């Protein structure tokens, strides 16, 4: 339904009625709200996984699967990260200063193909330069912090 | 780049038309010095 | 069909077919040295950049007022005498030597043919060759170097738009970095102010103007032809416009520009729109009058001089005024030269940088340059002249290529891709029109981080241009030296000098940084480490000077620039890596190929695609729905065509991906399941696989991606067969294999040697062997794979082992990533490993005494003296313990200045008074193994140790034995092809004598050529090597420990799961199903949460699947069944949903036994990065050989035997084994030597040092409220005289009194500032 | 090393532990003793760096 609306933008953009600015943040808004809205569904079909009944036909409760329960307890990591794992990717945006308006429409379960791993890969090597150079800056401010507070 | 190249192809022509022109090779050894 | 495939063949489940096979890794270096080395050519060589480029631009020279003139016609290329083999154990650093040839013509110095004395010579060898190997390796001084492709900026001006701090502003230009291939950096700023003010490395900023003055432009041409070109008369209504219709599209007309006889455009106040604008195109009107007030805004062209009045009355570039106008109406003008600029048109500010600081003289501009050179000197026109020629004009230390010249041509717009090596002042028309270009704010600004402006070097231009610089260097040593000489008094070999450039070839080599130590720990670290784009060196961004620019990707990286290929730590973004299907093109730039699809089929040829066509075209995806008939099925795909993803029609698109794996490089791709993974895991899984070792036992792996026996083929370390042929007799020391008739010549049939690389050390200090796969009569084809090396096994890819591995947190053994081991992997030596320990000892002569290798050392007991011989080296193969003498070296000594305690307890024993000490080396704490060989080194001329006798006996014994069987199997063969030959109507005879005395005449050719090899291979061996100045003799002894699984070794596996083991635990704590096998290596679940690669659980349960049809086919062979049995137990296997069959093919008795003993350890897969194997063919896998389809497994407690309410998770994971292990890092130091500048310990005394406790570590220690450890660790541990001296002797008395006393540290620092005469005193 | 110099024995000390620079006195007796041959004073190994 969101490549028969984004076909729907971009015929609408080549007819000739708006800009590209106009397309471009309904596409990174209605995107985001396409992710959190599977995101929220990832969260109910995560929490209703678990089919048990006692002397009854049907009884609902908490999903006795280990992603549900690490989910839940939140040892190492967010309800953010299974989005990758099992619904939809979310949207990672350039290191240029802009986002990329198409989708990640495979999963980490089903398999990506070349093109949505390369909108992954740009947000990954952003992510690695920001932890590549958030120690040295953090070393580098600490270094004078801690040096005026000797006293 | 050009006037190297120009200089070169001058230097080559100049060596052809001495060699041609009663000019001979001088074959020293390969482990000389004066 | 390949021999290696009949053994062991890989079911794929590609749903793409395969259109294009995987090219070769290591062909940019081959071809890079076959251009810049041109070895194999013609007469007629080619016109390329390389040594004979770089000669050609020099070698022409003329001397400086008289007549000298050097022709050459080529050079001549040395042969490499020195084996690989023996110059990795003597150190020869592949010599060759290079000749040329030179024709010093001299003349009269008149223009003219007169006096034509030509000597045509050859000279003598310039410097020595690199002479490296097929594999894409050279040895410099012992050990492997190679070189890394120097991903600097590309040669040529970019644009970007770099919004800082410094500029203030929302909208600014950045800097124009002129970027030539050597020397000559120009900048050119943009400043705020409307102005251009260009920049150099150590002068100040200048002006344009004064740049353009400099390089010949005149002031008010450059000024005119700028802004724009428009000119002004004085005709009629007292003024002359010629109106342009573009300039004022979008400009709001104040002015009422009604001429046109009685026809108005725009009144006053009206905005021009589009329908002003046809209304003027339908007009044509060029004449229209303005107001005398529009004047005032203008700026003039060039200075205004009347020839009726004869002065100047408007100066150069400058502004119009209400008096200058009635001064230019009343000089009688009849036309003016004045810019035109509007709002809505370009700002004029280049005419405002060309007026300010009074530039418009060319004197001005050359003191100018010349006090931006070389400030405050002597102003001189000529030197200043000459200054300025050779840094732009001129090539002298300037060398600039093709491509800078290209780039250019392409950023300014040209029909001409090649240009001219030399940069003019039309190039700076081109890169000032390009700048106000991009100060308009039409086109598109160039970015940094793209592929297009980041070109990736080799050593074939580096090496060029350090040759081309030792040769000017040696031109000008010759033109020197050569200037009041003469033809007859000197002499043309003894005028040139290689010296300089054989200075230059070495410190290419040792003394450069792209020329580092060759990553030889992991084949995969071999093949990664040619194919690294480093962006630091020489012209480059080193770590520092990184940012947020060159450490992002752009786009049109696809299939370019790998960025799951980097090294962690410091680095990461600019150092980069090539991709696997990427190839180099012949500008240096780095292209991918792509195949070309029209409207309705589909083409067969593929087209290499640059990156600058990319942004135009329309790239597809190859992973789209086909029905075999080239068309896509849906009517959507996520394409790209300006460097952006978004969605395309199938009919529009003209390009589309080869292969999904030419975006990956070689590093990552070897990981399987890359699209179930990020991109953070897989780059940091690839990096362990980068920096992995072997093992002891190559076992295959389980889950394989089908690269692997593609990354052992182009692997230098394996064995490629050259000829195919039935292999006669196969040894662990060597092979031979016999040559067919039909690839093959008349003489010299058989000849086919392949010396196995034997146990010797690596760059990392690891082991290195190569193991045969074959067997005896046999046939091979082309390429096959003979011998494998380390980590490979018969002929794919076999780095470490798998056991049995699930998914659980058993008592906190892996608590957050940790491991937990079995007894299995102790017991089976399956994940131990082996290093070679190197220990290089010398034996230097004194001037007090000299040095031998002699036995009779002092202080050596029993262990020590019967470990070695009566030389002084221990014997081959002896178990060498913690604290053992290696090594015979006994150091004199004269004037010790003896205590008397030493003597004391020298006459209490009764041993004599030895003056000599004993230096020699021991082994390190914590190594205890067993030595292998020992490689000695003497000089020329010198007294030789007798186990140096004893070594070179056994080299040459082995020498002639492979001799001796090469020449016995090339005799067998003869024979054979005789005795085939004879045979053939045996009851004319003419032939047969002819044919016998021809083979009599081989054998005997081969008898003398072997006879001169002994020769050459004994004058090579008896003679010395060049070793360091002051040594005798310079041994070393290669030492190899037999470490086996400790506590504490690092595991990691594919997905990047880093993790330590913890105890050797128990073959019975483990959790077992109801089959019988329990889990050996039980992993944590947080991988898969945390870390985002939910490939672990794929590749665990497609090595549970793996796993289960090997058992399957074990216990069918151990069942005793019938081949039909097994090949429909084949057929169901290769039969599944992904994938293709090759079944049918292979013969029952010989092929399906082969492939039976060599996998019933285990079968591989192939799987491919993007389109690789989905979920059900799993499930089917694991469904078809009585497992469970999801891995929930039923197991049973082994600790507690309750029964788990839930189902478990087993199977099998293939992991790495890492080079960080405790023993490398292991420091064993109680007390250390101090230093000489502070009493602090350091290493040097046989002894590793401590840790660094600088400011952060104190900082910590004093973060809790205390104070006596930060001055006992201070003024005890460290930094004292005789404090550590009375806190040892309170240690040893037992009392404690804790006296404070006087450090050190004090008087190194009262010592350093008295040195500058600073008065310190003490109050008390 | 010799006199006057940068590695000079009279005016920093003895390269050596309890020696003095012409070679005359090598004994652990004399700390503040001046030799006669050489102007220097004969002392531990750590008076250089004092
Ligand atoms: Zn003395």
């Amino acid at each position: 339904a969101a490549t028969d609306e984004v076909k729907e933008i971009e015929s609408q953009y080549a007819s000739g009625l708006v800009t590209q600015g106009e397309k471009y943040n309904k596409v990174i808004d209605l995107w985001s709200k396409a992710n959190d809205e599977v995101s929220k569904a990832m969260m109910a079909n995560l929490s209703k996984e678990k089919v048990v009944d006692r002397e009854g036909k049907e009884v609902d409760q908490e999903s006795f699967n280990s992603m549900y329960m690490m989910a839940d307890s939140g040892a190492r990591g967010s309800a953010a990260q299974i989005r990758q794992l099992a619904g939809m990717r979310g949207l990672m945006a350039k290191p240029d200063g802009s986002i990329i308006e198409t989708p990640i429409t495979a999963n980490f379960r089903e398999g990506l193909n070349v093109l949505q791993y390369f909108i992954s890969t740009h947000g990954a090597r952003k992510g690695l330069a920001d932890t590549a150079l958030k120690t040295a800056n953090s070393g580098y401010l600490t270094r004078r912090l801690v040096d005026v507070a000797q006293d | 780049v050009e006037a190297k190249q120009k200089e070169r192809d001058a230097l080559a022509k100049a060596m052809e038309e001495f060699l041609s022109r009663g000019g001979k090779v001088q074959e020293i050894e390969p482990n000389v010095v004066a | 069909y390949s021999y290696t495939e009949k053994k062991r063949i890989r079911k794929d489940f590609s749903k793409l077919p395969d259109v294009m096979d995987v090219p070769y890794l290591l062909a940019i270096q081959l071809d890079s040295y076959r251009e810049f080395l041109q070895a194999g050519a013609t007469k007629e060589q080619f016109r390329d950049v390389g040594l004979h480029a770089a000669f050609k631009s020099v070698f022409p020279i003329i001397s400086y007022s008289g007549n000298a003139a050097l022709e050459y016609v080529g050079y001549r290329l040395g042969e490499p005498a020195f084996d690989v083999k023996e110059c990795v154990l003597r150190g020869v650093t592949f010599a060759v030597p290079l000749r040329v040839k030179v024709r010093l013509i001299i003349f009269d110095r008149e223009s003219s043919n007169k006096a034509i004395k030509d000597i045509k010579e050859q000279e003598v060898y310039m410097g020595e060759i690199p002479l490296m190997t097929e594999n894409g390796t050279f040895i410099i001084n012992g050990t492997e170097r190679v070189i890394v492709s120097q991903l600097h900026r590309s040669p040529g001006v970019f644009f970007d738009h770099d919004r800082g701090k410094t500029h203030s502003s929302g909208k600014l230009l950045y800097s124009a970095r002129i970027i030539p291939y050597r020397g000559s950096w120009l900048d050119f700023e943009f400043d705020p102010k409307d102005c251009v003010f260009v920049r150099i490395d150590r002068r100040r900023k200048l002006p344009a103007s004064v740049l353009l003055r400099a390089l010949g432009y005149s002031t008010e041409e450059i000024l005119n032809a700028f802004y724009a070109t428009n000119v002004f008369h004085i005709k009629g209504e007292t003024l002359n416009l010629e109106l342009v219709p573009q300039r004022l599209r979008g400009e709001v007309a104040s002015i009422d520009i009604k001429d046109g006889s009685g026809k108005v455009i725009v009144e006053q106040g009206r905005r021009i729109t589009a329908r002003h604008i046809n209304q003027l195109e339908k007009a044509g009107v060029s004449q229209l009058e303005v107001p005398f007030d529009y004047l005032i805004g203008r700026t003039i062209a060039k200075a205004i001089v009347h020839p009726a009045t004869g002065e100047i009355i408007a100066e150069c570039n400058t502004e119009l005024t209400l008096d200058l106008l009635a001064k230019v109406a009343k000089a009688q003008v009849v036309r003016i030269e004045t810019l035109y600029t509007n709002d809505i048109d370009c700002g004029p500010f280049i005419s405002d940088t060309l007026k300010i600081d009074n530039t418009s003289n060319q004197l001005e501009a050359l003191v100018e340059i010349y006090r931006m050179m070389r400030p405050g000197e002597p102003p001189t026109k000529e030197a200043a002249e000459t200054l300025f020629g050779n840094l732009f004009f001129s090539a002298e230390r300037y060398d600039l290529s093709a491509v800078g010249r290209m780039k250019f041509n392409r950023r300014i717009g040209r029909t001409e891709i090649e240009g001219p090596g030399v940069l003019s002042k039309e190039d700076i028309i081109d890169v000032l029109k390009t700048l106000v270009d991009i100060r308009n704010g039409k086109g598109i600004v160039d970015d940094i981080d793209h592929l297009g402006n980041r070109r990736v070097r080799c050593v074939g231009e580096m090496a060029e241009n350090q040759f081309r610089v030792g040769l000017v260097r040696v031109e000008r040593a010759v033109k020197e030296r050569l200037s009041m000489a003469e033809s007859e008094g000197l002499m043309p070999q003894d005028l040139i000098n290689a010296k300089p450039v054989a200075a230059a070839i070495k410190e290419f080599f040792g003394s450069s940084q792209l020329s580092q130590f060759m990553d030889q720990n992991n084949p995969l670290s071999e093949i990664t480490h040619k194919r690294r784009v480093s962006a630091l060196g020489p012209g480059g961004l080193t770590r520092e000077r990184a940012g947020f620019e060159v450490r992002d990707v752009h786009p049109t990286h696809y299939g370019r620039v790998c960025p799951i290929e980097t090294p962690e730590g410091p680095n990461i973004g600019l150092i980069n890596s090539l991709a696997t299907y990427a190839r180099t093109n012949k500008y240096g730039f780095l292209e991918s190929p792509y195949r070309v699809v029209k409207d309705s089929l589909v083409t067969d040829e593929i087209v290499f695609l640059s990156a600058i066509e990319e942004a135009d075209h329309v790239i597809a995806q190859a992973s789209a729905t086909l029905n075999e008939k080239g068309q896509l099925v849906d009517e959507l795909v996520a394409v790209r065509h300006l460097n952006e993803f978004t969605v395309k029609a199938p009919e529009d698109v003209t390009l589309m991906d080869v292969s999904p794996k030419q975006v990956v490089s070689v590093a990552a791709s070897l990981i399987p399941f890359l699209e179930h993974d990020d991109a953070n895991r897989a780059l940091m899984g690839s990096n362990m696989q980068r920096q992995a070792v072997p093992t002891l036992r190559a076992d295959k792996p389980l889950v394989g991606t089908g690269m692997e026996r593609n990354v052992a083929r182009d692997s230098g370390v394996c064995v490629v067969a050259r000829r195919g042929g039935v292999i006669d007799s196969v040894d662990a020391s060597r092979v031979v294999v016999r040559v067919a008739d039909d690839e093959v010549e008349t003489g010299e049939a058989g000849v086919d040697i392949y010396n196995l690389t034997k146990y010797t050390r690596s760059n990392q200090n690891t082991c290195i062997n190569q193991r045969p796969l074959v067997s005896k009569g046999d046939v091979v084809a082309r390429g096959d794979i003979l011998a494998d090396g380390p980590s490979t096994d018969m002929g794919e890819l076999a780095l470490g082992q798998n056991m049995r591995v699930a998914f659980m947190p058993w008592n906190g053994f892996n608590f957050e990533d940790s491991i937990c081991l079995s007894e299995r992997v102790v017991q089976e030596d399956r994940f131990t490993t082996i290093h070679i320990q190197e220990l290089t000892c010398v034996a230097r002569d004194t001037k007090l005494g000299p040095e031998e290798i002699t036995a009779d050392i002092p202080n050596v007991g029993e262990a020590a003296l019967n470990k070695l011989d009566e030389a002084g080296i221990v014997y081959v193969g002896a178990e060498v313990q913690a604290g053992d003498i290696l090594v015979g070296k006994v150091t004199p000594k004269g004037e010790t200045q003896l205590t008397p305690e030493e003597k004391l307890l020298r006459a209490i024993f009764g041993e004599k008074a030895s003056d000599v000490k004993d230096t020699s080396l021991r082994v390190p704490t914590g190594t205890k193994g067993t030595v292998i060989d020992v490689q000695v080194f003497t000089r020329d001329g010198v007294e030789r140790d007798s186990r140096a006798l004893s070594i070179e006996k056994m080299q040459l014994d082995q020498i002639r034995k492979d001799l001796n069987e090469e020449f016995r199997i090339v005799e067998g063969a003869t024979f054979e092809r005789l005795r085939a030959a004879l045979v053939g109507a045996k009851a004319a005879d003419d032939a047969l004598n002819e044919q016998l005395e021809k083979a009599q005449a081989y054998i005997s050719d081969r008898r003398q050529l072997l006879d001169d090899k002994f020769e050459d291979k004994k004058r090579k061996l008896q003679q010395g090597d060049d070793l360091a100045p002051g040594v005798l003799k310079i041994v070393k002894v290669y030492l190899a420990i037999k470490r086996r699984i400790q506590p504490g070794d690092k595991m990691a596996g594919r997905h990047g799961n880093k993790g330590v083991v913890s105890v050797i635990m128990p073959v019975e704590d483990m959790p077992h199903d109801a089959n019988g096998t329990p889990v050996d290596i039980v992993l944590n679940p947080l991988g898969v949460p945390s870390r985002m690669n939910v490939g672990q659980i794929l590749e665990t349960h497609l090595g549970l699947a793996a796993k289960g049809l090997g058992e399957k086919i074990n216990r069918m062979l151990e069942e005793q069944r019938k081949v039909a049995e097994l090949r429909k137990f084949l057929h169901e296997i290769y039969n599944e949903i992904g994938g293709r069959e090759e079944n049918l093919d292979e013969l029952g008795d010989n092929e399906i036994l082969a492939l039976a003993k060599n996998l019933r350890g285990g079968v591989p897969m192939a799987t491919p990065v993007f389109d690789g194997a989905k979920e059900r063919e799993i499930k089917a896998m694991l469904k078809l050989a009585d497992l469970p389809e999801s891995g929930q497994m039923r197991l049973f407690d082994g600790r507690t035997g309750n029964q788990f309410e839930r189902p478990t998770t087993v199977g099998y994971m293939y992991m790495l084994k890492l080079n960080h292990l405790v023993d490398d890092k292991m420091h064993a130091r109680s007390t250390g030597s101090y230093s000489l500048v502070t009493q602090q310990p350091l290493g040097g005394k046989a002894q590793f040092g401590g840790q660094r406790f600088g400011e952060m570590e104190v900082w910590a220690l004093e973060a809790y409220g205390a104070a006596y450890t930060l001055q006992e660790m201070l003024t005890v541990k460290s930094d004292d005289v005789n404090g550590r001296t009375k806190m040892y002797k309170n240690i040893v008395d037992g009392d404690h009194r804790m006296e404070a006393g006087m450090p050190e540290s004090f008087n190194v620092l009262i010592k350093e500032i008295r040195s500058l005469g600073i008065d310190i005193e003490l109050e008390t | 090393p010799e006199r006057d110099g940068l590695f000079c024995a009279k005016i920093f000390g003895p390269v050596k532990d309890y020696e003095c620079l012409c070679g005359k006195y090598k004994r652990l007796k004399h700390r503040g003793v001046i030799c006669e041959k050489c102007g220097v004073e004969v002392a531990l190994a750590k008076v250089r760096r004092e």
